[PDB]
């Protein structure tokens, strides 16, 4: 899954 | 003589996989009269050869900064790998060499509490909102506040201070009027760092 | 040459009037071919004569280390008086001047608050206790905790942080066995600034 | 009145 930052893509695993 | 100074990457750049990082090397005290500088990188020792030379900068001290620049790959400095970049140039005797990596330690994972504002400050203007995010390492964080998805910008955040085991902790503060807080609005405190799941947490904080 | 470090007393030598503040003009690099040093103090230009100089220490690195100690009242260094220490020696072109007193600014009262562990740290062995002081100035300040008058170690404090008014503001962490705050012990934060009353607060905090 | 710390006498107006 992912996570976002403010719309910005962090990371995924 | 030229004096070399090589900087990591920053730490929302090895963190987001939307950015680039980089190793910036550094050089200042360079002479008008021999600035030609050559760069030689490693990479565990194994010679790389995709950096770039940043444009020339006068310094108006006498002398020249010139900075070289090698991009990373986010897993390579995550896992520790170091970087080595060679500065020579005709007036120094011989070449300088610094290195610089990620901070050796097992990574932990940093626990972030939301702390609402204490009932003595109720009488106040504005009330502080905290987040306390504690037993990471490394040091290496990025910490941020928002209310509906906007970006709250009102907040001074602690440098890192080493724990009693080892690990670090630090404090951010979000000033906000007593009206928002009192309305029941949704604040938010985001938190960066290499051993969360996905490098990322959001902790709320309203009643 | 020798070179030369003035430093203020403590925050809590000012404050407590059962101590005694000092400045210590601390004088490095001094040679063995010329280790006699001169001093000449001064206290808003005016010279006083009742500073005493600690025994001379061997450096082991071909150098000396002298120092002199100027005590200083309580009142004399809050009203905010210049200090200078003139150092001289024969290996030296001229006499080196150094200037040190307190941070200049109104000063402002801390607002101390204590906050509770967050209902999610209970799952861990031991929990935080928090105590944010803020709207503090100067950033001279000392912050202590302790419980049933005991004194309780087991604490980090962040350096003062800078804020937005241009106040300075700061959080203390003391960590405690789970079982001691679930068993509605009472801890307190005490700080000391000049601006509280009688330079002390103490603030408690329990379940 | 004083303050006290920790037994210690810290100031008095
Ligand atoms: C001639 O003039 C030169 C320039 O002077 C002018 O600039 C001002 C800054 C003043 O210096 C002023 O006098 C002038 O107006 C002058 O150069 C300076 O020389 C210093 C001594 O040689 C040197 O000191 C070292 O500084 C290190 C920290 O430097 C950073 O931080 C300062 C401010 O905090 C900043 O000015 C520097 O530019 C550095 O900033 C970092 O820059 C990097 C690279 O750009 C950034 O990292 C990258 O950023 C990009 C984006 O931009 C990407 O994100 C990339 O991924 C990143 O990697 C980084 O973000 C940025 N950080 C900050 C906070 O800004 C110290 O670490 C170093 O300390 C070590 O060594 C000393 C001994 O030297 C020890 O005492 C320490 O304990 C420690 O071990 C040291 O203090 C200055 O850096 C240098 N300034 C510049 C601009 O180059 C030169 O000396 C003059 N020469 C003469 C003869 O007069
Ligand atoms: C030869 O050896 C000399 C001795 O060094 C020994 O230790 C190591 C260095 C070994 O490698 C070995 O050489 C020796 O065994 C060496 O001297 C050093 O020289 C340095 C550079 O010249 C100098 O650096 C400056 O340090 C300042 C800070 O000093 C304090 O902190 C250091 C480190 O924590 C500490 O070692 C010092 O002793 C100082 O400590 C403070 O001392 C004061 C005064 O006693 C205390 O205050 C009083 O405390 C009493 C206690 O009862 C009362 O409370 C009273 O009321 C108080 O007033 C204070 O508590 C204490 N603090 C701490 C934290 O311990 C920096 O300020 C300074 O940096 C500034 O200035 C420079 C230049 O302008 C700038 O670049 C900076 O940006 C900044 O602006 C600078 O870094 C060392 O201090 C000095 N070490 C000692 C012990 O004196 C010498 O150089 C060697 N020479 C050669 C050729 O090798």
């Amino acid at each position: 899954d992912c996570a976002w930052h403010l719309g910005e893509l962090v990371w995924c695993t | 003589g030229p004096s070399v100074f090589l900087f990591p990457p920053k730490p929302k750049d090895t963190l987001m996989i939307s950015r680039t990082p980089e190793v910036t090397c550094v050089v200042v005290d360079v002479s008008h009269e021999n600035p030609e500088v050559k760069f030689n990188w490693y990479v565990d020792g194994v010679e790389v050869h995709n950096a770039k030379t940043k444009p020339r900068e006068e310094q108006y001290n006498s002398t020249y900064r010139v900075v070289s620049v090698l991009t990373v790959l986010h897993q390579d400095w995550l896992n520790g790998k170091e970087y080595k970049c060679k500065v020579s140039n005709k007036a120094l005797p011989a070449p300088i060499e610094k290195t610089i990596s990620k901070a050796k330690g097992q990574p932990r994972e940093p626990q972030v509490y939301t702390l609402p504002p204490s009932r003595e400050e109720m009488t106040k203007n504005q009330v502080s909102l905290t987040c306390l995010v504690k037993g990471f390492y490394p040091s290496d964080i990025a910490v941020e506040w928002e209310s509906n998805g906007q970006p709250e910008n009102n907040y001074k955040t602690t440098p890192p201070v080493l724990d009693s085991d080892g690990s670090f902790f630090l404090y951010s503060k979000l000033t906000v009027d007593k009206s928002r807080w009192q309305q029941g609005n949704v604040f938010s405190c985001s938190v960066m760092h290499e051993a969360l799941h996905n490098h990322y947490t959001q902790k709320s904080l309203s009643l």
